[PDB]
């Protein structure tokens, strides 16, 4: 569908006022059929718009939608860094401990991308740092050598 | 196939 098209890039742009005109019953959560199948909340917490999340959240986005890795919103705050945005989705009810496809949950993200505050935030909403993805590695094992306070953090 | 990380984009 054309709006849906046009929602989906609106929520990767930041537009929340498009957002809102295209918003229906069906296009909140409709899908990127020829991508991820991302909906409009996977590409508004992916691409860090903080005031689309917000919109989408209080107009019948699903908070717990996985895209065909089985990738939560959730995944894609942690994997790029978006704090805000992954706060939200954890006040809003995202699963801390939800895994993808992979086992990956979204501490094993935000440990690998050595994101303190988002660590934090998911610690302390019950992440289990011990939980191992399908490589056998827990979120602590994909920390960088490099990146020494997340180490500590995770102990 | 490597595992992607999801539809999004890096902050600066």
């Amino acid at each position: 569908s054309e709006a849906d098209r046009q929602l989906l890039e609106a929520a990767k742009a930041g537009d929340v006022e498009t957002v809102k005109k295209l918003c229906t019953v069906q296009s909140v959560n409709c899908r990127d059929i020829e991508g991820r199948q991302s909906t409009p909340l996977h590409f508004a917490a992916g691409y860090n718009r903080v005031s689309v999340v917000e919109y989408l959240l209080q107009h019948g986005a699903d908070v717990h939608a996985k895209d065909k890795g089985g990738l939560v919103p959730l995944h894609n705050a942690c994997s790029y860094g978006h704090y805000e945005v992954a706060e939200l989705l954890v006040k809003h009810g995202a699963v801390v401990n939800v895994a993808d496809l992979w086992k990956f949950t979204p501490l094993h993200e935000a440990a690998a991308k050595g994101k303190y505050e988002i660590c934090k935030l998911l610690l302390q909403h019950g992440a289990d740092p011990t939980k191992k993805n399908r490589d056998g590695n827990t979120p602590l094992d994909l920390v960088k050598d490099g990146d020494t306070d997340i180490q500590d953090l995770l102990r | 196939e490597i595992r992607e990380q999801g539809d999004g984009a890096e902050d600066e």
